[PDB]
């Protein structure tokens, strides 16, 4: 269950980048 | 383990008053089921499809929230027309007394095997 | 016509002693 | 070759058209005679 | 009505960053965690 | 108008006893329940495939009367009246147990029809079908105890006999044999029913004390008017009531009356989840941990051990008679007794 | 608002949407099968396909892989035991490989049908509202169904272009992985023929392809779709369903009883080969056969395979375990080593007294041994409970033929009594408990846990076929009936026909 | 490996009370206009 | 509402919403094949249940 | 008012086995066991 | 309601009491008569009080083979005969 | 802008409910989680 | 005793992972306005 | 732990028996 655990985060992690880049809320200038 | 050593000891499932008491849990839940899906079933349209149909009814309004009309003329095509309850004052006294009767009988009968007067 | 109570009370004394004839059979 | 249990079968085929041909039958000739 | 209480807010650039503080922790002490 | 349409319109009209597309399947097949039932129970012993006596014809009283399943080594059979094991003889049918699978299919499948009756007279009406809904979990536990349970065993054998003394039976088979007790499905499956009753008996009871005064009489019955608009009891007064008894209290009926619905229906769906796993054999029956403690500790005793104890007694006293194609014959010595613990 | 159990009825009048979320469930359930194939390849010991198959260990997605021609790993290893090998890519590693690739690309695929939901394709052409031809969709998906239905039968079961399909000996001792021609006969529908599967893919698969252009070509009648409201995505919904809990009924029903398409090498016996007591016939005609050849009892034993003894064992038995037993079926009595060889008890007259065997129903059972006849001879009391059977007073001894023990015989009546309360449970032999911290307590097989979760899954699927069709055929009243609702249109009397206004009196 | 059972609780809640928390914040931030 | 090359070639199947045959069209043929689908079904039933015993059909592990 | 009716199908289905068997059940309370 | 024929006044009719006066007893006489001549056990193969066992054996007549068990039961019968 | 998305909506008293449905579940369900 | 270890891992989640849920509706119910 | 499981459940019920009796939603008319 260690190796799942650890890459379980790493998956997270990988997913969270997904979401940071193609789904963040974008800038709108002034 | 006092279920097991009663049935052991006084076969309380022969006793009849203990079957008065299965009938009247199992006909409470089987009329609790019945009664909640005639009054469900009948509920008087007030609000919309996204919204949950319990937003239809305001806490102390005067009007009835469910046509008992419908739910009467459904349940009496289910079974036969004089099968079915016209007076929900009837229809509640039913719902209250038959588990309550049965609780009874299955509690007095408990009480009877404690005499050891016991069942068939 | 015969009275309502009437045929009430007979369909009870003969659903009693139906009820009587199968527990004299039971005792028997 | 039909087999005992074949025919068994073909019997209990048929008797279940039967009765859902008798059924249907006098259900559309009573439902004819009313309206 | 109580006039001190104020709403919360968190946007979602927090909550990336949030969620990116908190796996990586995880990722890092986890194996102290299991040891 | 095409004959369909015809029978259609005599099929749903008013009259006494509504037909319907759906009495075309239920009334044949629950007639035949019921006639089975009650043919069997007065004149069909149990003696070829249970070594029981189990009809009026024979000497027993209504709790001991009883349709019984099929012997041991018919395995899961249809049996047919004209199928490879009767052969068209309906006294030979009837001594194999094919009453039995005769009651069930045609119980199963009146079940159905009901429940389709239930839909057509909802549609025709004009309310939602929800009657329908709450009747899935009496199907649900038909289908689960009846069929898929001795469908998961060896045989139609070991699925309940329609009798009252044989359900009784199949109650103690469940506590010596899968400890049906101790399976949470069971556990939700009591919760359901006996919160159902608690939720008769007091929204029954709510009801008749919080009533508003619409007539002069004493007895309180007729001073309610069917086609009336208003409520006739104080939905105020009763939450006002159980909140500073119980502490909360319903403040939305419809949200009640759902309730009700909701709790033995889902109670029910849980305890045939439960026999489904049963039907695989599947069961709570022990708690390992527990086990290896009364393993390795001979003073350890709580009322689970106990309990498997008396499961233990109640296999071994009743396998030889309630089992009898096994042939079991168990000398005094083995069988468990209290004095040798 | 929308109250939590109806969120995802958003999707239902938006085509693209609801691609996106099916899109997404495809992702997962692949990703699901991917990452199920790689614990279980992480997990796996293939060292000893005989008494370690891959049913002991829990294996639940590798039998299926198995099943349709996945023999072999990167390792090297393969299920049927042999070293070396090559599977090409479409070993174990490589399935899941190709699940976890195709999860990722239907995840981006959700994505791209998530943002670009408004496509004009989805817009019905002459009012431009979200409409989807539901009775066309269906003429199109059952094509590619029959087409697919008819590929997989004609190319990859009967081996003409693909690996073939799982086949075995009735006994389970020489499984492997065969091409497979149609049967075509009546016997094509017995379901332990696995010639039958193929002639069933063939032939279903044409009719499918048939029905498809039929459902393409030719339109719904307008009673029909009245009556069966296919201008609502809900009545699929409902009938797919059902059909859908129709198929988890027949899938469980053929993993429980068995068939061609579930093999006991891969998912372990049957609980009917235990009460019908199947490999013991097997066993001991295969002994008498030896022993009328003229060979004696322990080179009758001997020649048993080991295979063979351990299918004769109630800890192979799918009705033996428990709902909240957890793990593999090496998790309960251990892992088997070897065979102890077939225990033979005799008493003092040296007659043979045989142990009566513990059925499936009981979860402890008594030890008796009986004659030939059926009386019983010796037995093992309760706990301290007085006797006149016992071992002591009667002088029971037992020897075992084949086996690690095949020759030896003992007599010391605590070593006997442990023997035979092992012979309860048929065939004895060695487990290494200490491995996996055994606690001799028995779970169950991947067939019977398969047969437990779609009988579940079967029933709950028939509440939901209720459901979905109690919503679609009542659409119109499932916000409440009609505030305006006549009396006389529910009371007796007043219309010929019930909810017929046309039939008033 | 023999590592420390309560590891794995202890990664889990590690992983889970914060982000939930803050995954809590943000769908509430989002409702509100 | 965008559209794309792919929806354009997809176009002709998406089409015909709502349309119909009138009347009852192919039910009496579609009823056909339900009767013969279900008296395919209690025949592949009674086989696998052994009600339906055929010659050279024998439903056991050991016709393999 | 009519007479075969529905409901006299219904009620005679019922009622024509029903006093058959009590019939029955009354001769077999005078079997001698 | 309906338009059938009210129970009460169906069954306060003389009409219906001088029908249900003789149709009654009839059945009530076939049933009796099916089980006092004995014809109940014959046809359903339920066993007299004399039938239960053989005059030799103490064996309950289970049946034990699926497609054997009409000869196994007709076998039965034959042993108490 | 999709003009298919809705509010979601759940009240205290559904919160408590839920609350007490899953809490008595895992009181239930624990004891044979842990076995 | 010797329980199941990921029983408490299990009744954790069982715990964490609906309530959770739960309060993440509510506390964006509550947030609307 | 198994203990502690318990204990903290039975208690995180009668929490929530707490919360639901006296910080409940009150019950409004009309
Ligand atoms: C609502 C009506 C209804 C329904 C659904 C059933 C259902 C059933 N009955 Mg039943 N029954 C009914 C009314 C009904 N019955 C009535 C009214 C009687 C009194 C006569 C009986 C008397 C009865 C007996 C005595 C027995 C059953 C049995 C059965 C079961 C198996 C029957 C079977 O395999 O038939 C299969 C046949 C069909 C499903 C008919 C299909 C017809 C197709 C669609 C048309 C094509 C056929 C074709 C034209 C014929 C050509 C044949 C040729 C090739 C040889 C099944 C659950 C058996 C049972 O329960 O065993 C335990 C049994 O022994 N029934
Ligand atoms: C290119 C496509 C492709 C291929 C070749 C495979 C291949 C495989 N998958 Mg897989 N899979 C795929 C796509 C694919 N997958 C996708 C897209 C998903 C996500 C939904 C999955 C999810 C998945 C899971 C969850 C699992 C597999 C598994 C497997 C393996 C065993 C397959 C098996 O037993 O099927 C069984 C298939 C059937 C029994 C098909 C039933 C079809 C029904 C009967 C149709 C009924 C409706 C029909 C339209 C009726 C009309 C018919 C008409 C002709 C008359 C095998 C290696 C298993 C495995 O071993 O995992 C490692 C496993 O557990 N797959
Ligand atoms: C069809 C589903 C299915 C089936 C049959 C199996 C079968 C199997 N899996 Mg598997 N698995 C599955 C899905 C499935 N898996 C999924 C989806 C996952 C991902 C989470 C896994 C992850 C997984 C792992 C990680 C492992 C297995 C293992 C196993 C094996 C042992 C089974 C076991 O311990 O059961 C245990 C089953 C139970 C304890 C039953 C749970 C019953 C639940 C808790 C009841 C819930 C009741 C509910 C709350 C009531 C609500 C009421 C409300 C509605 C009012 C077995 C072959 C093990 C093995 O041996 O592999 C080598 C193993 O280590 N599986
Ligand atoms: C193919 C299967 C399928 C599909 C596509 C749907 C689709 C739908 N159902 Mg439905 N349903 C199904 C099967 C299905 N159902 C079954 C089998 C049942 C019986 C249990 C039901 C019972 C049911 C009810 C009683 C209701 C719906 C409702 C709905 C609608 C809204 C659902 C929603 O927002 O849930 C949102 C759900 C959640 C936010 C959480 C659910 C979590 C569950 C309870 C436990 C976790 C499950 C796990 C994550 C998934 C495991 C997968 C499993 C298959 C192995 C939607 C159209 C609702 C409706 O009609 O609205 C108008 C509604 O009231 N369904
Ligand atoms: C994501 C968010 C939610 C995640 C958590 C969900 C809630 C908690 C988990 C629930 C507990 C379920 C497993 C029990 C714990 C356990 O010990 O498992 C532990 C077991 C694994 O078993 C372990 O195996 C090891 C070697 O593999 C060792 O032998 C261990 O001793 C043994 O415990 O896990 C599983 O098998 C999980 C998969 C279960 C699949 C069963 C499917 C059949 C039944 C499904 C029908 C559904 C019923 C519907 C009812 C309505
Ligand atoms: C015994 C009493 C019968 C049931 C009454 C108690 C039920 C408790 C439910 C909770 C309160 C329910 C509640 O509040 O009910 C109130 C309800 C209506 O109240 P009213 O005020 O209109 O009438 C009661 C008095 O005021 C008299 O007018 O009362 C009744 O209907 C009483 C009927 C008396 C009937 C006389 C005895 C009949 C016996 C019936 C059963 C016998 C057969 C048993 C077979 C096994
Ligand atoms: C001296 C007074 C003594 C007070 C004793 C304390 C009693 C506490 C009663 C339960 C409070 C928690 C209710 C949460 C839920 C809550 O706050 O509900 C409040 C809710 C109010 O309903 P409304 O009609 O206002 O809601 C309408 C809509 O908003 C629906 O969402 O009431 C119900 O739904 C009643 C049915 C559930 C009744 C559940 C009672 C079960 C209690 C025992 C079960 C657990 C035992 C576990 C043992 C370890
Ligand atoms: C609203 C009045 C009653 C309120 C209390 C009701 C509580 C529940 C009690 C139920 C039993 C007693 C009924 C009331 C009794 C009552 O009110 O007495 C009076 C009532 C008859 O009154 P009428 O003469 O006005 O009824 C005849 C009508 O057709 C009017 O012409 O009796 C019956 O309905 C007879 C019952 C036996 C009928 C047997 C028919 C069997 C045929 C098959 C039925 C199958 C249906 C199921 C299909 C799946
Ligand atoms: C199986 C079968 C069949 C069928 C048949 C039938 C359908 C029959 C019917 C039958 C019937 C239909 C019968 C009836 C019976 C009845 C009886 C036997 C009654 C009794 C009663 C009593 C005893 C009473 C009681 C009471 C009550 C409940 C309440 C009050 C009190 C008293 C106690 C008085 C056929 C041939 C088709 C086919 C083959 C098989
Ligand atoms: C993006 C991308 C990618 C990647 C991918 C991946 C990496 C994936 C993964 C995936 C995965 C890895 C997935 C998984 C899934 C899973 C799931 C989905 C599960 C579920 C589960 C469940 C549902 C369960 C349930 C349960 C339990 C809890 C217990 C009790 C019983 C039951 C069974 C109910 C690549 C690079 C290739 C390329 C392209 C893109
Ligand atoms: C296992 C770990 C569990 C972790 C649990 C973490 C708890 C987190 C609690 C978050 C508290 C937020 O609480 C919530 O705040 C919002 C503002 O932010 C309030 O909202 C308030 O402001 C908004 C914005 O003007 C108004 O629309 C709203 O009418 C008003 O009440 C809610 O009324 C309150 O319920
Ligand atoms: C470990 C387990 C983790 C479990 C995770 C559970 C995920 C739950 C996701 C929350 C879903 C709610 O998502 C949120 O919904 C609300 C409405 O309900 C939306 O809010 C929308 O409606 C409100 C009400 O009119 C408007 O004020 C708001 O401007 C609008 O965007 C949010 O934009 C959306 O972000
Ligand atoms: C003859 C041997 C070569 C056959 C190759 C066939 C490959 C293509 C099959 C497609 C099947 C389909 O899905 O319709
Ligand atoms: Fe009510």
């Amino acid at each position: 269950m260690e190796t799942i655990t650890y890459v379980f985060i790493f998956a997270c992690i990988i997913a969270l980048f997904f979401f940071a880049i193609f789904f963040r809320e974008p800038p709108r200038i002034t | 383990n006092f279920m097991i050593v009663f049935q052991a000891e006084h076969n309380i499932l022969m006793h009849p008053f203990h079957q008065l008491g299965v009938a009247g849990v199992f006909g409470g839940a089987l009329f609790c089921a019945m009664h909640g899906s005639l009054v469900t079933s009948s509920l008087i349209r007030e609000t919309t499809e996204t919204e949950s149909a319990n937003y239809g009814y305001k806490f102390g309004q005067e009007e009835e929230t469910y046509n008992i009309v419908a739910a009467h003329g459904y349940f009496g095509r289910l079974i036969f027309q004089y099968a079915s309850f016209n007076n929900s004052r009837s229809l509640h006294f039913f719902l209250a007394a038959w588990p309550v009767v049965g609780v009874w009988f299955t509690a007095l009968g408990i009480s009877t095997m404690a005499f050891n007067l016991n069942g068939f | 016509r015969i009275p309502l109570w009437i045929v009430a009370t007979v369909a009870g004394m003969g659903v009693i002693v139906i009820v009587g004839l199968f527990f004299y059979g039971a005792y028997a | 070759t039909i087999t005992p249990s074949l025919k068994g079968f073909f019997i209990g085929l048929l008797s279940g058209a039967v009765v859902l041909g008798l059924t249907f039958a006098v259900l559309i000739a009573i439902s004819q005679i009313d309206k | 009505p109580n006039p001190n209480r104020q709403p919360v807010e968190l946007n979602r650039t927090s909550l990336y960053l949030g969620l990116l503080l908190i796996l990586v922790l995880a990722l890092l002490f986890s194996s102290y965690f299991f040891n | 108008r095409g004959w369909f349409d015809i029978l259609d319109d005599w099929l749903k009209r008013d009259r006494f006893v509504f037909v319907g597309w759906s009495g075309i399947l239920l009334f044949p097949c629950a007639y035949l329940a019921l006639g089975g039932w009650l043919t069997g129970t007065t004149f069909v012993t149990s003696w070829y495939t249970h070594g029981l006596a189990s009809s009026y014809l024979e000497g027993c009283n209504f709790l001991t009367v009883a349709v019984s399943t099929p012997a041991n080594s018919m395995g899961h059979s249809l049996l047919l009246l004209w199928g490879p094991e009767a052969q068209g003889d309906f006294t030979r049918w009837c001594q194999l147990g094919g009453l039995w699978t005769f009651i069930a299919l045609h119980g199963a499948f009146g079940l159905i029809g009901f429940m389709l009756r239930q839909f057509e007279i909802a549609r025709l009406v004009g309310v939602r079908p929800y009657n329908a809904i709450a009747f899935s979990a009496p199907i649900a536990v038909f289908v689960s105890v009846f069929l898929i349970y001795p469908l998961g065993q060896s045989s139609w054998f070991f699925a309940p006999s329609f009798g009252v003394a044989a359900i009784f039976r199949f109650l103690l088979f469940f506590q010596g044999f899968h400890n049906w007790t101790l399976n949470p499905f069971h556990m939700m499956g009591v919760a359901g029913v006996l919160g159902g009753a608690l939720l008769c008996a007091i929204h029954g009871a709510t009801v008749e004390n919080t009533l508003f005064q619409d007539g002069e009489g004493a007895s309180t019955f007729r001073a309610f008017n069917p086609t009336q608009a208003e409520e006739t009891y104080s939905m105020v007064t009763a939450n006002r009531f159980w909140s500073q008894i119980f502490g909360i209290a319903f403040s939305n009926k419809r949200w009640l009356h759902f309730f009700m619905l909701f709790v033995p229906v889902t109670g029910l769906w849980m305890s045939a989840i439960g026999v489904v796993g049963l039907a695989l054999n599947l069961r709570s029956y022990d708690f390992i941990s527990q086990e290896i403690r009364a393993a390795e500790d001979p003073e350890f005793e709580t009322f689970y051990t106990k309990n498997l104890l008396l499961n233990e007694g109640i296999r071994a006293w009743m396998a030889p008679q309630d089992q009898p194609h096994e042939n079991f014959v168990f000398p005094e010595e083995v069988l468990p007794r209290g004095n040798a613990l | 608002g929308l109250p939590w159990y109806r969120v995802h009825t958003v999707l239902i009048n938006d085509p693209g949407r609801l691609i996106a979320a099916h899109l997404m469930h495809t992702a997962l359930v692949a990703g699901w099968a991917g990452s199920m194939a790689l614990y279980e390849l992480a997990t796996f010991d293939p060292s000893d396909p005989v008494l370690n198959p891959m049913w002991r260990q829990g294996m639940f997605v590798l039998p299926f892989m198995a099943r349709l021609g996945v023999t072999g790993s990167w390792s090297g290893w393969s299920i049927t035991g042999e070293t070396g090998i090559d599977p090409g890519f479409w070993s174990f590693e490589g399935v899941a490989l190709a699940h976890i690739v195709l999860s990722g690309l239907l995840f981006l695929a959700a994505c791209w049908h998530w943002v670009y939901w408004d496509l004009e394709l989805f817009r019905d052409p002459r009012t431009g509202e979200p409409a989807l031809d539901l009775p066309k969709m269906f003429g199109i998906h059952l094509f590619l169904a029959g087409l697919l239905c008819f590929g997989f039968g004609a190319f990859h079961l009967t081996g003409l272009f693909g690996p073939g399909m799982w086949v075995s000996d009735p006994y389970g001792l020489t499984g492997s992985v065969q091409p497979v021609a149609p049967e075509w006969g009546p016997d094509g529908f017995n379901p332990y023929n696995p010639g039958g599967v193929v002639a069933h893919h063939i032939a279903a698969g044409i009719v499918g392809i048939i029905a498809g252009l039929f459902h393409i070509l030719v339109r719904p009648p307008q009673r029909l779709y009245k009556a069966l409201r296919m201008g609502n995505i809900e009545t699929v919904l409902s009938s797919s369903i059902a059909a859908v809990f129709f198929a988890a009924f027949v899938v469980a029903g053929t993993m429980w009883y068995g068939s061609a398409t579930t093999p006991i090498e891969l998912f372990g016996p049957t609980r009917y080969q235990w009460d019908s007591s199947y490999f013991q016939q097997e066993i001991n005609r295969r002994v008498q056969a030896s022993l009328a050849s003229g060979a004696t009892l322990e080179e009758a034993w001997s020649a048993i395979p080991e295979k063979l003894a351990f299918y004769d064992y109630i800890g192979n038995n799918p009705a033996k375990g428990g709902l909240f037993r957890t793990g593999p079926m090496n998790k309960g009595d251990g892992i088997a080593q070897a065979w102890k060889g077939h225990a033979v008890f005799r008493n003092k007259e040296g007659e043979e007294l045989f142990v009566r065997r513990m059925p499936a129903f009981f979860e402890s059972f008594p030890v008796i041994l009986t004659d030939k006849n059926g009386v019983v001879k010796a037995d093992i009391p309760f706990r301290r409970a007085e006797s006149k059977y016992s071992f002591e007073q009667q002088g029971v001894t037992v020897s075992f033929y084949g086996g690690e023990l095949n020759g030896q015989t003992f007599t010391d009546p605590p070593t006997v009594k442990s023997y035979a309360r092992k012979a309860i449970f048929g065939e004895i032999f060695e487990f290494d408990t200490e491995t996996l911290n055994s606690d001799g307590i028995f779970r169950t097989s991947p067939r019977g846990w398969f047969t437990f979760a779609h009988a579940v899954f079967a029933l709950l699927f028939f509440f939901g076929h209720i459901w979905h069709g109690a919503r679609t055929l009542f659409r119109d009243v499932f916000s409440g009936i009609d505030p305006e609702l006549s009396p006389e249109q529910v009371e007796w009397g007043f219309y010929q026909k019930v909810g017929d206004v046309t039939t008033r009196r | 490996m023999e590592v420390n059972q309560l590891g794995l609780i202890a990664t889990a809640l590690f992983v889970l009370v914060p982000s939930v928390f803050l995954i809590i914040l943000y769908v509430q931030t989002e409702s509100q206009q | 509402a965008r559209r794309t090359w792919l929806g354009d070639i997809l176009r002709p199947l998406n089409s015909e919403y709502g349309k119909v045959a009138p009347g009852w069209g192919t039910t009496p043929l579609m009823a056909v094949f339900m009767g013969l689908f279900l008296v395919f079904l209690l025949i592949i039933l009674e086989i696998y249940n052994s009600t339906l015993i055929l010659d050279g059909v024998n439903v056991s592990w050991k016709a393999l | 008012y009519p007479i075969f009716t529905v409901r006299w199908v219904a009620v005679h289905t019922l009622a024509v086995p029903t006093i058959f068997f009590l019939g029955a059940i009354a001769a077999m309370q005078f079997i001698q066991r | 309601t309906t338009g059938e024929r009210p129970f009460s006044d169906i069954i306060t009719s003389v009409r219906y009491w001088v029908i249900h006066s003789i149709t009654i007893p009839a059945l009530f006489i076939a049933g009796w008569l099916f089980v006092s001549t004995g014809l109940a056990y014959d046809v359903f193969g339920t066993p007299r009080p004399d039938s239960y066992y053989a005059q030799e054996q103490r064996s309950i007549p289970l049946v034990t083979d699926r497609f054997e068990a009409k000869q196994q039961v007709e076998t039965f019968l034959e042993q108490l005969k």
